């Protein structure tokens, strides 16, 4: 029951790792890509 | 002459085309995927 419990509860510690590291690539992208979004119309304004 | 800038007209066309280009590129980075809507790739969004 025990062998049984575990391998129902635990989870897998590669898929949850890749699933971290893609995570964490997706939040850099993103906030680099919000600081690019506001710069344009404020270089829209500039050229103003 | 002096009533039309048709220069100016003209000019208007490319920067959104461009732009278009640019929210595409955009968009494509933050979500990480190629395909983020049918428009793009029907048959892969499918796949």
């Amino acid at each position: 029951l025990t062998s049984a419990r575990s391998r129902i509860e635990d989870s897998d510690y590669a898929t949850e790792v890749s699933n971290m590291s893609r995570a964490q690539i997706l939040q850099q992208a993103g906030t680099s890509v919000l600081a690019q979004a506001n710069q344009v119309p404020q270089n829209v304004l500039s050229l103003l | 002459v002096i009533n039309t800038n048709s220069l100016s007209l003209l000019t208007q066309n490319n920067l959104n085309k461009s732009q278009s280009a640019l929210g595409t590129a955009i968009e494509r980075l933050s979500s990480g995927l190629r395909i983020n809507s049918a428009k793009d790739d029907a048959a892969g969004q499918a796949i």
